[PDB]
């Protein structure tokens, strides 16, 4: 027959053409494709599509998918369509047409008696966050995490003790061992950062053959040439990745004796506008170079009113905390000069708010900036490529993980967020690890239905011993795992290898490789690209926040 | 209304019935009290009792499970006794017969 | 008290809506989930009082107007439910487009 | 000597003759028997019984047992007696008279070095529930069903996913696995079902294999003639159950359709009242059948003033919500046509609130109907035997578990509720599984004793790590066990096999065997037995309701 | 150059001669030594000493420490010093000075790549107390107890049963078994107590070879001269400890026969004041005997106005709550005459208050009767020292694991406690279990910075999972070490063997060894030593009371 | 406030007795759990506020009398008990029958 298009948007989701508002922000999305066939969406329900015979089939296990989630909305890198997600054995299986083959056409997504249904229609689905400046301060922070969209951390520490304080490092062997053990126990996949700092290059191959997926160069443990230079050589010659805070303090040279140091070797820059931390007052200057991959810590993001007053209490302080260089970052983000996003956690940073607080940053650049040069179409469709791509695949590249996560490509481990859009970046709808939900909004466990209050977020089964070791990765470095590292310890988890760390550059960092001719004023700290002044204005009220937050 | 409770049948319940029993005097010459449970081999209570303790042999308190009798200092009274049943083997208490009896 | 994890978890709601209480009283426009705990503590109050479940279903529609909250608060919340031990034992209230 | 009864059961607890009020019901049980000898009965403490030569022996551990309950006043199925309960090896070992043989007549049950003591004088001794109608929606349900006196739970789902919110079933290989593995962490016996609506036998008999031990045929996955068939016949030859959720919409055809696709062959009708799901208007025939096990979900049980309006919400909905089949579904259980009671958790029921509802539908029928034919005595003994066999004995009957739960009886898992008078059925005051402890009221922790306030439920030793796995068991189909699933997963809990679930009918089930002749009317949904109007009146008050509960 | 003592308290912590106050008592320790060299002290930080070829060296993981808590004021019983701490394979390294060797004079301690860093400078370190008389009534007595400072627990109980109410014993091999497997959940190091009330030595025997590191004798279960003479022999043959709480009702015998009973072998007997049980009036002589190591329990501890009230009603029972026995235990304890300090944790006992009433008991002891004969300067040194050895070394001395922990000595287990002078006693800033921080004050999870309220404990990385197992001791009997218990169980906690349990005697305990000519009147209750009568006065304000918690 | 686990625990009995407070307030007849943190809660404060435990044991015996409660409640509770920080450190109050 026919439908309306409003009629039909309300029982299936939006379709090419229609426009979605994300969250209460001024950004809004347009469905780019849709892969169904009018007539025949399946829905599940009493009387609805997947029944016997159906939009379920007689096939056995093998022959269709353990998940099917239904009418599903994609926003990824990559594009912004309406599809059918196929989840088989923890890893995507197919985006496209699901149901049964014996009835209904164009089907690329098996549904049988094995198959599990999740309803998506009226809901976004994303890849799950990743984020590499985690300060493992407390166990905590993966619940924190987990919940907000993140389902990969990448990070290092022992616990509350000042070294993780102040530093994303857990030194030595012992340590590095009784983490990898520890992280069995969260249900966020973990690749663990050893403590770079040391001119004596055994002292590092011990860590990386321990099991450190990176070394991490931090200036509180002396981020010198010496240190830098020898972290980076044993990086090349291991197949890890080398993340970087670099001498605020200019004790060892100025930014340029750092980038000389480095010799063009790649190197990641945590938060690389420099309150943070980083040469002062122009570590921001990196972003101009092929092998560096910048990423922000969240604080900074986006400028607002109140800012500055905020970092310098948190935190000569004001070499560090500079309103001009504060209020670039946001820009330089917005044209791809800079392309992750993090959070330092416990550290200069929240950990549940480096999703919320990247979109925050692409609404007030909307507002100020409008259009990015790249759109077509009256919407918002390539600044959200762009952002999300910032805190998804960007940071499964620069730490070598992009085989397994990242991003919702076929064979990549099933690690999905579903949000509805009203809440999209702020509270999620369910979080999938490994093919398993992990945690939810959960309502009243005694009533009688999943809905009334007190609605709060409580761990699912994806979480629970054995079940979460089966849908969760460790990250061990080429080395560790060739020196049967997972046996000794006896880990329980699912392991992956990271790989191709030393090979990525700026021009592989998806919709953020601006290399700008970028400089900034040692007097005034004004940055200027091509000699145009770089600079926004402070926000005095944001979305994404007091409208959801109790606190 | 009252939840949970009892509607308890009026009379009363005879207690170790069908076996021997004996009276006994007894009196503490102990300057601190004795206070004795009712399945304590009586003939192997503290010392500073003093009564015919070969009459009191494999015999134990006449009185409701789980109850006591206490002697203060100088105390004297007369306690009813029953026998032990089952196979008459006393073990424990001061060490006096550790076997059968 | 010997309190079930139900009872405990509704302390929770209780203590939310005390927060959203106050804030109300300041002259606030209320938020989203302070608008769900005061409607959702409401009508656990009715159910302790002996109201029946038609009574709450409507009374719930009328804790708070679209001018106490704010904007794009009443359609993030198409409805409210919430359960609790009536005289006769535990039954849901679902409150329809609550804010209007 | 001698002591009055008052005094006696003041010490002891009451004996032969006395009767006792369960919660704030009306209904009254008198004790039936007495297993002690008076003056030799056991107690524990300072100056008692149990010490060393007197109630204890001096035998080794092999001869005594690891656990007695003294002084429990047994509510079962076979009686209500007043007796010590010994269990040794995690299993009820006897019931009878507990003590030192060496100078102390009739002991069944000897006390050594080895043995630990419950105080149960002044309290109620029960089996723990069977609940065979949970929705895997969250994980927490377990922990609420527990404190609630419920210690196996039957049913699937792999979380709060769409198909599991509306079906107990647990699709394929895959999720089965993952969720075999899970319930390792939850500190109550657990079995599951698996997804039963297929046409193609291969599609079943994988599940099974996998580990189910039943299969869910269920309307939302197409509840026809052909599916129903299919798995009638696996199930036929797996020994294992099915459990059903008809066709409301009778879209394949009535409910004499569904029932000659069946066959005579066992099956477990769920809420066979209707509201919870079945031919409209009337599933409720089902109960005549002599292959049918019929049972109801809680929200119905027991009709009071708020049942509609709720359900009605709740939930072509007037055809379903019939306040006809609800008033008789009370009747249909006082008179045994109707067999189990079950909860339906989070998904038209409440999991905390089985035996609670089981107990208040009694309560509404001695009320309303007097006493029952079969009574005794002046008490309520037959109907107590009657009730608490539908959500203990009769689940573990349908299922094939029981020959390891469902009652008190010698060899089966140890597994027992015990409760105050006054609390009866709402609050117990402790839970053991498997011969340990799992969760109990408990007050605070830094105090000088385990009653200051606050007192609530917290998890105990039985309920930790290798001790829980230990107490607790996983059931598995004969093929999954033969297969070694157990060793494949690597699971941790004690594995039990299920049996006889074919072989099970009406005549089987414990005291609620009755098959009436009952009619439905097609207009006014009215419900007769042998021409007879069965109906009953709307509670506007409950026991065990707002004297008990916080909120 | 040169800089003032009060700068440099400032930022160091105090010297050789400053003075501390200890929470808000009237107890002032003074630093004894330090063993830095002034100027070459290690401070982590930006721009601080342990830096890359700074305070940090070029040395291989196994030539440096894991872990090293720079300028730590220890206070343990063999000295109150200010020096780092190195900790290595989770045990204590060395005490002395940290650094590179490269650059730095006297370095004892090498810091490199592999070592984390905790600032302890302006913090008091302790080892970890051990208390001896937990009922395991609950699980998470654990976590009270590890808050407050308690790293071992030795004791015994199934859950909340009537037998575990009263006593401290965990009775035969299931339970003994089912509760070393539960341990492996817990972040304590454990040892457990079986039922030693039998006079059947094989009883015992099997007990000791299932795992138990002990025997309690108890009144409850008949603390009769025969059970007694069993335990101590079965004691001496398997190298365990006794533990005793006699026959309060004296109906075995009197406080002699009790003692003439043991014979001179060596026991470890209970709340030896009496109020927690024991022969009335005059258990309390027993400290007068070298064979006896005598503790209280802390419910009496310090005498104050409250307490008589409290008691009676807690609890013939005028024989036990004696005025004249609960003032002089305060003394006693001055005096040495009384060893140790201990619980008896929800069985009058409060599991989180060892610590803190023990310092409470040195606090009033000082306001009454002032410098002890012992000291020496204007401090409380000594009386520090006396007091602290009460709930570490002594109780490890006991119970024969002072060779694992009890100390902050090189090669034992590095359990340790760090402390903010303010809070010393009452609230600890760091928990260390086996090298790893296992809980701690924990600020908002999503903030900037983990200060941020609100502010409460939480569970760190060593109390997680495997690394849990890896960072605690399950206690075993030589005997069960030898037969596999450990293998047979499959426990996953490191295993440690007690030895040594016969040969300590009264002299052993340090700093408490005092065997008094100890006397207590029949009639009047009063106790005199060598005559004079022992008394002190009720508090009516206690220190590290309402100035500290909220409720 | 370096909160331990039972000052957190007591925070659960605080807010049940806001609870069972503001219900005694309409004029309901409290039930069991209210009845227990009510009086529980008073006693805590009543330590707080530098009462002796003697003083507690008898004052706890007026804070709800049999007509403020439902039926069958007052022999729920043969006696209260409950341990705060008194200026002399922690002691146990048990208030026997408390209500009457
Ligand atoms: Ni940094
Ligand atoms: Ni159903
Ligand atoms: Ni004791």
């Amino acid at each position: 027959s026919n439908i309306s298009r409003q009629a039909y948007a309300d029982m299936f989701g939006p379709t090419v053409g229609d426009k979605v508002r994300l969250a209460d922000t001024e950004l809004w999305i347009e469905v780019e494709d849709d892969l169904t066939t009018y007539g025949e969406e399946v829905k599940f329900g009493g009387g609805k599509v997947i029944r016997d015979g159906m939009g379920q089939g007689q096939m056995l296990a093998a022959d269709c998918v353990d998940l099917v989630l239904t009418n599903a909305l994609i926003v990824d890198h990559w594009g912004i369509v309406k599809a059918d997600i196929g989840v088989k054995d923890g890893r995507i299986f197919a985006i496209g047409k699901a149901g049964n083959p014996d009835i209904q056409p164009n089907v690329t997504i098996p549904i049988g008696a094995a198959t599990e249904v999740i309803a998506a229609e009226g809901k976004i689905v994303t890849a799950g966050g990743i984020d590499t400046a985690i300060h493992w301060i407390c166990p905590q922070q993966a619940e924190e995490a987990l919940v907000s969209g993140v389902t990969t951390m990448v990070g290092g520490g022992t616990g509350p003790a000042a070294g993780t304080h102040a530093t994303t490092c857990t030194p030595g062997p012992w340590y590095i061992s009784r983490m990898l053990q520890a992280a069995d126990s969260l249900p966020v996949n973990i690749g663990l950062l050893g403590k770079g700092n040391v001119s004596q290059p055994d002292a590092l191959r011990e860590q990386v053959a321990a099991g450190v997926i990176g070394l991490k160069i931090h200036e509180d443990w002396g981020a010198t040439p010496a240190a830098i230079d020898c972290a980076l050589t044993v990086a090349d010659e291991m197949d890890i990745q080398v993340a970087l805070h670099s001498d605020t303090l200019n004790e060892s040279g100025f930014v340029e004796d750092t980038l000389a140091a480095i010799g063009g070797r790649t190197i990641h820059t945590f938060h690389t506008e420099g309150a943070g931390g980083g040469h002062a007052p122009d570590i921001i200057t990196a972003c101009a170079h092929p092998n560096i991959l910048p990423s922000s810590t969240n604080p900074t993001l986006p400028y607002t009113l109140n800012t500055i007053d905020e970092h310098l209490d948190m935190l000569f302080a004001e070499s560090r905390i500079r309103r001009e260089t504060i209020a670039a970052e946001d820009v330089l983000h917005d044209l791809g000069a800079f392309s992750l996003t993090s959070s330092d956690s416990q550290a200069m940073g929240r950990v549940g708010e480096v999703i919320l607080r990247t979109w925050q940053v692409a609404h007030r650049m909307k507002v100020q900036r409008g259009a990015l040069a790249e759109e077509t179409g009256d919407n918002d469709n390539f600044r959200v490529k762009r952002y999300i791509a910032k805190y998804t695949i960007n940071p499964a590249l620069t730490h070598g993980i992009a085989h397994e996560v990242g991003s919702i490509e076929v064979g990549k481990l099933a690690d999905l967020v579903v949000w509805s859009p009203a809440f999209f970046g702020v509270k999620p709808a369910t979080v999938i690890k490994g093919g398993m939900i992990a945690i939810a909004p959960m309502g009243d466990i005694n009533a009688s239905i999943p809905t009334p209050q007190p609605v709060h977020y409580r761990p699912m089964f994806g979480a629970l011993g054995s079940a979460r070791h089966h849908c969760r990765l460790t990250f061990l470095s080429q080395a560790a795992a060739a020196n049967g590292v997972a046996e000794r310890l006896n880990l329980r988890s699912a392991i992956a290898v990271v790989k191709g760390c030393r090979t990525v550059q700026k021009a592989d960092m998806v919709h953020n490789s601006l290399q700008p001719n970028i400089t900034v004023d040692a007097q005034t700290y004004e940055v200027r690209v091509d000699g145009e002044l770089i600079t926004s204005e402070p926000a005095d009220v944001l979305p994404m926040a007091q409208r959801y937050f109790l606190f | 209304m009252i939840p949970g409770e009892y509607h308890v049948k009026p009379g009363q319940i005879a207690l170790n019935t069908g076996r021997a029993t004996c009276r006994v005097v007894v009196e503490n010459h102990g300057d601190r009290p004795i206070q004795v449970g009712s399945h304590y081999h009586f003939a192997e209570v503290n010392p500073a009792l003093k009564f015919d303790r070969q009459q009191a042999a494999g015999y134990r308190l006449n009185i409701p499970a789980g109850t006591a009798v206490r002697f203060e200092p100088g105390q004297k009274r007369e306690v009813e006794l029953v026998a032990f049943a089952g196979h008459r083997a006393v073990f424990g208490f001061r060490g006096e017969v550790m076997g059968p009896l | 008290m010997e309190l079930t994890p139900r009872e405990k978890d509704k302390l929770l709601l209780f203590t939310a809506a005390l927060v959203a209480e106050r804030r109300l009283a300041r002259g606030l426009k209320l938020n989203y989930p302070e608008s769900v705990a005061l409607i959702s503590a409401f009508i656990m109050e009715g159910a302790r009082d002996g109201k029946s479940v038609a009574s709450l279903m409507e009374e719930g529609r009328h804790v708070l107007t679209r001018e106490q909250v704010m904007e794009g608060v009443p359609e993030m919340i198409p409805d409210i439910q919430v359960e609790a031990t009536f005289p006769d034992g535990s039954k849901l209230v679902t409150v329809h487009n609550p804010i209007i």
